């Protein structure tokens, strides 16, 4: 559920 | 105890593999037969400005001890994050690798990688979550400097030295990698943009920002700089170990995942020290879209839980705001907090609002009496100007959470603005569109209530509701206060 740079 | 070279990766990742037919997805949330596939030190590309390729990087620098939680991680991918340490660190400035396997099925992932060269292994006898698990990684660490990494990643070319070079001139500073893309369905490494600074809207989810075009700008003489972030990422960071410890380590009551990030974001930036993103420093992470693990109780509650405790020592009165985002919130309970109220307490910690001030001007803030704020919302569409000034009509779009354009208050004088034009009633017979106006107190014509549990939107002293029926053929418009769809409305934030 982190999301991507 | 074995080179890394020597280690038998064949044998390690062997065994675990995903059997014919089956999902290659299931356990991890990410491709595990293309996970297995790469060699443990593949070779990546060099992400890199020219920039840092060029420096050379000090020598005489602090050893650092990195830790490495993990709980049913992959074989293949454990492996490749340990072996990319041991390759692409200075073996001086590498005291040990100290991974905390987080009671993890089979024993065997963690105690096999024991026989390398500077790994050590600790093992939780029940399931402590990522927070816990740090804590005692960090406990057991013997160097000035802690690292922590996610199980899942691999670093790049000379990724450490600028990291150590920015803590050993001031050990108040926390700094962090630029987080490169692992894709997590075919594992290809994917350079990420250097415009980015770390963040959070009111409902405390962490979310990358670009940077604003004067930041940019003012950067352009030295474009590999440190970058000052409100918020890190959470998993990848170089901390002073003393620091770490003086500053009360993490929260030893969060549980699994969630929240630690916003609490030790929230912590060193209001007690004296700060956060950075460093351009020359590059290390790839397998972003996935689903957590592979359970969360006793529930995620949302664990999240809720533990949001509620950074929230509830940190944020003074601002806290509202988020429990003004996720009322359901309220309901959670989170246990005793006094230990770090009397943490903050000791440190003599600034409020919140300086963080705000300071810190994150950017984050937009509703004025302490405004009823409700944040975007209007009617399914998947927003309330929006369009670009529209002064006498023009407003319509909906496609909701983007952007703000700008879907940015709006519901006041204590009882108008609906954006900037400091307000929905302006200009005629009350029903089906006329309404405008934007310069807003006035005193116009009767811009007041606005909520009505029924705050899900539609009524012009004060009146039966007329506002409605999105003619959004596309004129804008919307106000018309009798009856059940259709089109009048149904809702604040991101109910105060
Ligand atoms: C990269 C980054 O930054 N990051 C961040 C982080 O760090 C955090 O901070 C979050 C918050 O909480 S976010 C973000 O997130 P993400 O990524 O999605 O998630 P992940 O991967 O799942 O991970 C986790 C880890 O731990 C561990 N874990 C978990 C759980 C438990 O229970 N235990 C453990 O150990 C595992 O194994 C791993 O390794
Ligand atoms: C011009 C147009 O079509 N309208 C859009 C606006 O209504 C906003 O959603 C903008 C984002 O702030 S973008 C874009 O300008
Ligand atoms: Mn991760």
């Amino acid at each position: 559920s982190t999301c991507p740079a | 105890k074995v080179r890394w070279p020597d280690f038998n990766q064949e044998a390690y990742v062997g065994g675990t593999m995903v059997r014919s037919g089956q999902d290659p997805y299931a356990r991890n949330k990410f491709n595990q037969v293309e996970s297995d596939k790469l060699r443990m030190d593949r070779a990546i590309p060099d992400t890199r400005h020219d920039q840092c390729q060029r420096k050379q990087w000090r020598v005489d620098l602090p050893a650092t001890s990195v830790v490495i939680t993990f709980h049913n991680e992959a074989r293949s991918a454990l492996l490749r994050t340990v072996v990319s340490v041991l390759k692409k660190s200075p073996p001086h400035l590498i005291k040990e690798i100290i991974l905390v396997d987080d009671y993890s099925n089979d024993p065997e992932d963690g105690a096999l990688l024991g026989k390398i060269e500077k790994v050590r292994v600790l093992r939780n006898d029940r399931r402590e979550g990522l927070m816990r698990s740090r804590v005692r990684g960090a406990d057991a660490a013997q160097a000035k400097v802690l690292t922590f990494l996610d199980s899942h990643c691999e670093c790049n070319e000379h990724w450490l030295e600028p990291l150590l070079e920015r803590v050993a001139e001031d050990r108040t500073r926390v700094v962090s990698p630029i987080i490169d893309v692992i894709n997590m369905d075919n594992f290809q490494y994917v350079g990420a943009s250097a415009d980015l600074k770390g963040g959070f809207d009111w409902n405390l989810v962490f979310k990358w920002d670009y940077m604003t075009p004067e930041q940019r700008r003012s950067r352009q003489g030295n474009p590999v700089a440190p970058i000052k972030t409100p918020m890190i990422a959470g998993g990848l960071f170089v901390m002073d170990k003393f620091y770490f410890e003086e500053l009360g380590k993490y929260d030893m009551m969060m549980d699994v995942w969630g929240g630690e990030n916003l609490e030790i974001s929230f912590r060193v930036w209001q007690c004296g020290g700060s956060l950075e993103i460093i351009p020359c420093s590059r290390v790839g992470h397998v972003f996935r879209k689903q957590h592979p693990y359970t969360f006793p109780g529930g995620s949302g509650t664990v999240f809720a839980r533990n949001t509620r405790r950074a929230a509830e020592v940190w944020m003074d009165e601002y806290k509202n705001f988020y429990y003004a985002a996720v009322p359901s919130a309220r309901n959670v309970p989170y246990g005793n907090i006094q230990s770090r109220l009397e943490l903050r307490k000791k440190l003599s910690c600034k409020p919140f609002k300086w963080y705000l001030e300071n810190v994150y001007p950017e984050l937009r803030v509703p004025d302490h009496q405004d009823i409700a704020f944040g975007a209007l919302q009617q399914g998947t569409n927003c309330l929006d100007t369009l670009g529209h000034f002064a006498d023009g009509v407003v319509g909906v779009y496609e909701c983007h959470n952007a703000g700008g354009n879907q940015e709006w208050a519901l006041t204590k004088e009882k108008s609906v603005k954006h900037m400091d034009l307000c929905l302006t009633v200009v005629d009350r017979a029903p089906g006329s569109l309404i405008k934007l106006q310069g807003c006035r107190e005193d116009d009767s014509r811009q007041k606005w209530e909520q009505i029924e549990g705050n899900s539609k939107l009524r012009h004060v002293g009146s039966n007329l509701c506002l409605d999105s029926r003619t959004a596309k053929s004129g804008g919307l418009s106000v018309e009798v206060c009856g059940p259709a769809l089109s009048q149904q409305w809702k604040f991101t934030l109910n105060l």
